């Protein structure tokens, strides 16, 4: 079993904590969910490959310029979130969140994720959006951001549900194995 | 960590902590800020553990079996003492609080009402001063204690076999030389997450509310000073590369 790195990042309200939580336990926790992530080594075997996949979050370190880009070292997959209830989340990928991730994560392979896709046939979420003039994020907007900025694949999930959350890990390893 | 205290912070939350007909005792508001309250503590025990792991079975075992150069486990773990000294005091306040707060006849039943003039005084004064002055060092020494962690295990025999020996059992999974590190710079930017959820179930006592929001307040600058300290270190970096930053 290979070690490798997996890092999360995205705006603070893009869903990456509650994502590492879910998959980590493969539970949405019933009691109590937690406000932080420390880290965790998931055993994850992916077309007959055993790798272990260390998980880290960023959230916290937003603010902190020179605080940041010390979870950076030796990343092996980036996973780039945003959520589909914000489009705001979306918009801040390509100028913000891309460069950094490409300058200090060079070469790294970069997952777009549209978290909390549960949301996008939600009417309370739909009628708050509508009030600044705005929509869940489209599948299409979804794909067509990570055509843009050079995304390895795109892809989207429920952190409430679980849907979709164990594939999106299994495929960030099969990124992370690659030459 | 020590048993006692390992029990105490088993259970994933306060609310199945504590023994079920003193949870019914309480209205689900201070449920929700004793759980905060109870993560903060509980991750404060695993960071104090996860900086005895870094001073006692990697730093005191490279010294006791390893034949280094001196001043490269210095480098490895830069100031690991001072960082634990900060820590360990920080969780025996809190510890107390909670013990102080128990019922008598229990050792799991406490609420905790006045947590913020603790936060306001491990991040105000001579304790906030030296937070920042280790933190301001720890992380500006982060990339050169990766770099030299690298190059022991690709070149030296007997570094590789002393890691691979004492990360070998299932409870050091998470808890290698470069993840205890990075455990450690992140611990700080967990802090303003964790208050700001205990002061959204903080209304209940206006003192309490102005409390943790004056504590948040010290912890957001505390933070923003380690921040523009910051300036990382590189083995063989001329004097030209720095003064041409
Ligand atoms: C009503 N619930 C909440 O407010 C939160 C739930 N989680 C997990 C949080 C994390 C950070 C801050 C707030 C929350
Ligand atoms: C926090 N970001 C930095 O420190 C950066 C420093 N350079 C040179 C960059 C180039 C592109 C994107 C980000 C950075
Ligand atoms: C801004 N630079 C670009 O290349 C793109 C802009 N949009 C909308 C795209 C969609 C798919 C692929 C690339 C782009
Ligand atoms: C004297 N030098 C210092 O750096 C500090 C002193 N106090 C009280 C601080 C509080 C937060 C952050 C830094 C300091």
């Amino acid at each position: 079993a290979i070690r490798k790195k997996l890092v999360i990042v995205g705006d603070g309200a893009c869903g990456k904590t509650c994502l590492l939580i879910v998959f980590s336990k493969d539970q949405f926790p019933e009691v109590y969910v937690p406000t932080v992530f420390e880290n965790y080594v998931a055993d994850i075997e992916v077309d007959g490959k055993q790798v272990e996949l260390a998980l880290w979050d960023t959230a916290g370190q937003e603010d902190y310029d020179r605080l940041r880009p010390l979870s950076y070292p030796d990343t092996d997959v980036i996973l780039m979130c945003f959520s589909i209830d914000s489009p705001d989340s979306l918009e801040n990928i390509p100028e913000k969140w891309t460069p950094e991730v490409k300058h200090f994560c060079p070469n790294v392979p970069i997952i777009l994720v549209g978290n909390k896709k549960d949301l996008r046939n939600d009417e309370h979420t739909r009628r708050e959006l509508a009030k600044m003039k705005q929509e869940p994020v489209k599948p299409e907007e979804g794909r067509d951001m990570a055509n843009r900025i050079g995304a390895f694949g795109y892809m989207e999930c429920s952190a409430k549900t679980k849907d979709g959350v164990r594939e999106v890990f299994e495929m960030a390893t099969r990124a992370a194995l690659q030459a | 960590s020590m048993e006692m205290d390992e029990k105490d912070f088993a259970a994933d939350s306060w609310s199945l902590a504590v023994d079920s007909s003193f949870l019914q005792q309480h209205k689900k508001e201070v449920m929700k800020q004793q759980d905060v309250i109870y993560e903060l503590i509980q991750t404060e025990l695993h960071h104090v553990r996860t900086l005895k792991i870094m001073t006692r079975l990697f730093r005191t075992g490279m010294l006791e079996e390893l034949h280094l150069e001196p001043g490269v486990v210095q480098g490895l773990f830069p100031c690991v003492d001072e960082l634990s000294d900060i820590h360990t005091r920080f969780l025996s306040q809190l510890l107390e609080r909670r013990r102080q707060a128990l019922c008598p006849g229990s050792t799991r039943n406490f609420v905790i009402h006045r947590l913020g003039d603790l936060l306001i005084s491990q991040f105000s004064g001579p304790s906030a001063e030296q937070m920042c002055k280790t933190y301001s060092e720890f992380c500006s020494r982060h990339s050169k204690a990766l770099k030299l962690y690298k190059e022991l295990y690709a070149r030296d025999k007997r570094f590789q076999q002393f890691i691979r020996k004492v990360t070998r059992p299932a409870v050091l999974k998470r808890h290698g030389v470069q993840e205890c590190i990075l455990l450690v710079t992140q611990r700080i930017t967990k802090y303003p997450l964790l208050i700001s959820r205990i002061l959204q179930h903080s209304h209940g006592i206006e003192e309490e509310r102005q409390d943790l929001t004056t504590a948040l307040g010290l912890v957001k600058e505390l933070l923003s000073n380690v921040d523009e300290g910051i300036y990382q270190l590189e083995k063989g970096a001329r004097l030209q590369e720095i003064y041409n930053r």
